[PDB]
């Protein structure tokens, strides 16, 4: 149930006294330290040649948000505001409106992404799937102003991105 | 918790709290780099300290 | 002319020697800067593209905003920031460190490292993966790669 | 001759690096900075230690410079003599190292 | 039903103790060896 | 025509500086399971290129010195006695044929610490004069034992000329007779040029916090040709090899080949080890290292007598 680390006596005999004493005298362990570091040096290395390589991943991965279509041109969202209410960082504004054929749909979208934690809490608050955090990552901006998205940056992102976000959701949707 | 859906109160006790207290027993009569290794000894993330 | 052809090739030669040499220094405040040191491990290696690891805030170019800048900690990162000798860039890591991330409302939170610094280059997420810091570096040595200060100086 | 040659080369190239390596940047005109230690103007706390290990390493360097002719002085034909100088000039070395070490003398930088 | 189980005769082993191994000479035999290079030199 | 052995003498020695500080990252990257720089050239070929002009059109700190005269003069003390630190080197045969040259060489070491001195006085923060005033004790806390070990070994050479250290190693190698002096002389050369596990500097205010950029750089490769500088010299005291008069490229690849190894030995030390204290490294010379070299030193006079081996004196 417990262990006793560091309460070894050291035995007094004239071997044991000897070893230490040579262990002092010629330096034993630095010798055993230097060799292991040694031995590290013949190892192949664990670097990837990034941007030629590029790390694992997974299709659960959490990067930029997107927003989806139906299989007919028709986007998915229908402004029933989940997502802005589950954000943990109200990062999310959304203004709605009937537009021309009566349809219950957004005519404001915005995603703050230096307020957002991409915590995923938006893509698993939606009944239709329209909110996504697609798999890309590498979208850093010279400028705080291109971090603020609108809802054509949002629409844009999706249609750029559909057809690996539609994969990521096949792989995933039965364990959800 | 009061009742609703949002808590009343959450504090969050963590031990760098009270190790950070104690350093100053821990580093007395020693020397500056004995403070540094006292500071590394001692599991100190500052997120849980200041909170 | 002539004149413009050694300007272009005298940038060049400094643009090169200015973006492969950054010497960063971080500011450890968050967890961003956990991720930070993931990026300086064996896998992703920020030494092989000549970015050294934890150099002096004396001798550095780009400084690394990696975690919540409070209002307790931001005259000293002015300070901090303030010493650096030029050309001096500032990458800002993280949701806390671009416009304040989860406690952006919060009454001890700065909102926004470029409230305070200059901020060249913004690296989202929340940690930004060691691969996303690593692409915000190399987008800042390609926006050291294309400056013009030689030209510049010629055409004024 | 060649020696101080040498050593003129030596001193100009120093002062022709340190030369560039000053007033290159001074041609750029970057900027004019304010800038307005941890101490902020406490006075240099005068110790003893380091004083005492100076003075130690003086007179270890004195003895040094009695104890450097022993290479030379080993080819005499007074072999005993010298052997016993020798052998009792390091001796004193040894006593006085001794001397320092029981009387606390290097203490806390040991 | 189809889940994330392990399996039947679980997994293999899996080591959790300290492993140091103890080589080298011993005290006696590299002060014999140290001894023996100096009375080389010295010859 | 001794103008072109002073230039083929003192050139290849910044570049080999240059290439030193490339390969030490390279050595410590592989070491630590990653790779160095290679990106900036093939396998990194350019990188000394690219940081030294980095370093040479960075802003200069402008600081407010005390002095601006030291200000100006220890970098130009620590670059001139790093290169004066070669020239009674053989290799196999000296550029200035010295008779006095391994005393020489003690006396331009004991002369270093001034560049030091200089550089934490002019800086006007105090906390960097208690910095360079305890490197400063270090230094000549280690002169002491770099005397006495290079006065024992010497007895068994005859005189203080450095081209008859080669013919002293004619038929075996001066570590056989002299080990414990070799790895004390190791020990003490490594915290001579302030470097890990002595280098305190860096651990928790450098002696050179208010120098630029570019004195900073002429520092750092000050420090780095005193390590080649003191690994060659290691190599021609313990390390001796085959020299033919008629070909002296097979002494000079020989000892090359040698000098190269210590120096990445150096490296190999560097990163193996967590840095001392200080009263750590003050008890570690004071009280392990001086006593025995004092014994060595009685024991290596009063030794070549007993077994009627006296070196010839000239
Ligand atoms: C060998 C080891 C390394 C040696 C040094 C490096 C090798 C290359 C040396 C020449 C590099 C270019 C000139 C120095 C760097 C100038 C950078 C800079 O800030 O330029 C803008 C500066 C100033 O340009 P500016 O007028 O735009 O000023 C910008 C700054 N404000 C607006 C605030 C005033 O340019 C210069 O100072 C020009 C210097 C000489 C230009 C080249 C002449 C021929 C050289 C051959
Ligand atoms: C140039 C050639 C290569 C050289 C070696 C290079 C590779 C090895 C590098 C090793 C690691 C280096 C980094 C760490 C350096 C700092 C640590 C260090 O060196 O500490 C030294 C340590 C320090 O000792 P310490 O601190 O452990 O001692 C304990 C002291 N108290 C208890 C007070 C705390 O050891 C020494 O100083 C010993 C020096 C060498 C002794 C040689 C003795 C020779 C044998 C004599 C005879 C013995 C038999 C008995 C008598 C018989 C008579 C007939
Ligand atoms: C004692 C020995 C010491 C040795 C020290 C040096 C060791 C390393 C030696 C060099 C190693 C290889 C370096 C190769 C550099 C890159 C060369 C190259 O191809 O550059 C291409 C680049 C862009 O070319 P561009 O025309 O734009 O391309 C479009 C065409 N598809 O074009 C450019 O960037 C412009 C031209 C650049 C040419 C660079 C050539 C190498 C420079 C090396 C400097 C040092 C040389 C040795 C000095 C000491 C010995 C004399
Ligand atoms: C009057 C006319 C002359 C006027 C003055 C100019 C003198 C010559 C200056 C050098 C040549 C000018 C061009 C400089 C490079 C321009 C082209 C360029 O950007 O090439 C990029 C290429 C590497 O591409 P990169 O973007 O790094 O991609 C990473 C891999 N994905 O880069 C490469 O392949 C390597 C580039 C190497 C550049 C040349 C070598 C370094 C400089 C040597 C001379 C100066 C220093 C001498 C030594 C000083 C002491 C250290
Ligand atoms: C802040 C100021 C500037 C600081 C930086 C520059 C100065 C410091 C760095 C350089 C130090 C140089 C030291 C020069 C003396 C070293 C001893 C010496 O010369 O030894 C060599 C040799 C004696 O050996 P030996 O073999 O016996 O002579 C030939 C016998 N057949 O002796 C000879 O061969 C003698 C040759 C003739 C005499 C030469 C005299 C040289 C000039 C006087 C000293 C110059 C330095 C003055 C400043 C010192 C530091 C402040
Ligand atoms: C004649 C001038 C030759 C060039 C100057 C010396 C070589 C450049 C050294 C630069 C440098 C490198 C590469 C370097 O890697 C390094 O990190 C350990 C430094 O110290 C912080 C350096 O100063
Ligand atoms: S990932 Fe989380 S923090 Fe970001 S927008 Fe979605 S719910 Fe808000
Ligand atoms: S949860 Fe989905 S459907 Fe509802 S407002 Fe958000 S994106 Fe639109
Ligand atoms: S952006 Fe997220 S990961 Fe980075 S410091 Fe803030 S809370 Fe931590």
């Amino acid at each position: 149930t417990y262990k006793y680390v560091n309460l070894r006596e050291p035995s007094m005999d004239m071997k044991s006294v000897t070893d230490r004493a040579a262990q002092t005298l010629l330096w034993t362990e630095l010798i055993r330290g230097l060799g292991m570091t040694l031995s590290y040096l013949f190892r192949e290395p664990a670097t990837i040649n990034y941007p030629f390589e590029k790390g694992p991943l997974s299709p659960r991965f959490r990067g930029e948000h997107a927003l989806r279509r139906y299989p007919s041109g028709e986007e998915r969202c229908i402004a029933c505001k989940l997502c802005e209410a589950v954000c943990p960082a109200q990062a999310i504004t959304i203004e709605a409106e009937p537009r021309a054929d009566g349809s219950r749909r957004t005519t404001r979208y915005d995603i703050d992404m230096t307020k957002c934690i991409y915590c995923g809490f938006c893509q698993e608050a939606c009944p239709v799937d329209a909110i996504v955090e697609g798999p890309n990552f590498e979208f850093s901006t010279e400028t705080h102003e291109e971090l603020l998205y609108n809802k054509e940056k949002l629409l844009n992102n999706g249609d750029k991105w559909e057809a690996e976000i539609a994969a990521n959701i096949q792989a995933d949707y039965l364990y959800r | 918790s009061d009742g609703s859906s949002r808590p009343y109160r959450c504090k969050i006790k963590a031990p760098g709290f009270a190790h950070l207290a104690g350093l100053d027993k821990m580093s007395k009569g020693h020397m500056l780099a004995d403070v540094v290794a006292i500071i590394g000894t001692q599991d100190i993330v500052f997120g849980e300290v200041d909170r | 002319s002539r004149g413009e052809y050694v300007v272009a090739k005298l940038d060049d030669l400094i643009n090169w020697a200015r973006r492969s040499s950054l010497w960063p220094m971080t500011f450890g405040l968050a967890c961003c800067a956990v991720e930070m040191m993931h990026m300086a491990a064996p896998r992703y290696d920020m030494d092989r593209f000549g970015v050294v690891f934890r150099a002096s805030p004396r001798q550095s170019d780009v400084m690394i905003v990696a975690g919540t800048l409070t209002n307790k900690m931001a005259p000293a990162l002015r300070k901090v920031y303030d010493q650096m000798p030029e050309p001096r860039y500032v990458v800002s890591m993280g949701s806390c460190a671009n416009g304040g991330g989860y406690y952006h409302y919060s009454y001890s939170v700065v909102r926004g490292c470029d409230r305070i610094v200059p901020v060249d280059i913004y690296v989202p997420g929340c940690p930004p993966t060691a691969e996303a810091l690593l692409y915000g570096i190399l987008q800042l040595q390609k926006k050291i790669k294309r400056e013009k200060r030689l030209r510049i100086w010629y055409r004024r | 001759m060649n020696l101080m040659i040498t050593l003129l080369t030596n001193f100009t190239l120093a002062t022709l690096l340190v030369t560039i390596a000053f007033w290159l940047p001074q041609l750029n005109v970057y900027s004019e900075k304010t800038s307005p230690d941890p101490m902020g103007s406490a006075r240099l706390p005068f110790s003893m230690k380091f004083f005492l290990v100076a003075i130690t390493f003086l007179l270890f360097d004195l003895e040094i410079a009695l104890l450097l002719p022993l290479p030379w002085a080993s080819q005499t034909t007074n072999l005993n003599t010298m052997l016993t100088m020798a052998l009792l000039l390091i001796f004193l070395l040894a006593v006085s190292l001794a001397y320092e070490w029981t009387q606390k003398g290097l203490e806390w930088t040991e | 039903v189809k889940q994330d189980m392990p399996p039947v005769g679980g997994y293999g082993p899996i080591d959790y103790k300290r492993n140091l191994p103890r080589r080298g000479l011993s005290g006696y035999s590299m002060f014999a060896v140290g001894i023996g290079a100096l009375l080389f030199g010295y010859w | 025509m001794f103008m072109i052995n002073v230039l083929t003498l003192i050139i290849p020695i910044l570049l080999a500086v240059a290439f030193l500080t490339l390969v030490e990252r390279k050595v410590l990257g592989y070491m630590q399971f990653r790779k160095g720089p290679n990106v900036v050239g093939p396998y990194g070929l350019l990188q000394p290129i690219a940081d030294a002009i980095k370093l040479f059109i960075k802003e200069p700190l402008r600081p407010a010195t005390s002095s601006i005269s030291m200000f100006i003069l220890a970098p130009i003390l620590a670059l001139t006695l790093a290169l004066t630190m070669w020239i009674p080197l053989p290799m196999p045969y000296p550029l200035i044929n010295m008779n006095l040259g391994v005393l020489f060489m003690l006396a331009m070491s004991s002369l270093a610490v001034y560049s030091i001195l200089w550089s934490g006085w002019a800086s006007n923060s105090k906390y960097a004069l208690i910095g360079a005033l305890r490197a400063v004790a270090q230094t000549i806390s280690y002169e002491v034992t770099l005397a006495i070990i290079l006065l024992s070994v010497l007895l068994m050479n005859g005189s203080f000329t450095l081209s008859t250290l080669i013919i002293t190693q004619e038929q075996v190698w001066l570590i056989f007779p002299a080990w414990p002096l070799a790895m004390m002389w190791f020990i003490s050369t490594l915290a001579e040029t302030n470097r890990a596990p002595f280098d305190l500097t860096e651990g928790e205010s450098g002696f050179n916090v208010e120098y630029a950029a570019g004195p900073f750089a002429l520092f750092f490769m000050a420090e780095y040709a005193n390590i080649i500088m003191m690994n060659i010299f290691t190599t021609t005291l313990f390390l001796g090899a085959f020299h033919n008069p008629y070909m002296p490229e097979l002494y000079t690849i020989n000892f090359t080949i040698k000098s190269l190894l210590l120096s990445i030995t150096f490296l190999w030390i560097r990163a193996s080890y967590p840095r001392f204290r200080y009263d750590q490294l003050m008890h570690l010379l004071w009280k392990n290292f001086l006593p025995l070299t004092l014994a060595l030193c009685m024991w290596h006079v009063s030794l070549p007598i007993l077994l009627s081996s006296i070196p010839p004196q000239t």
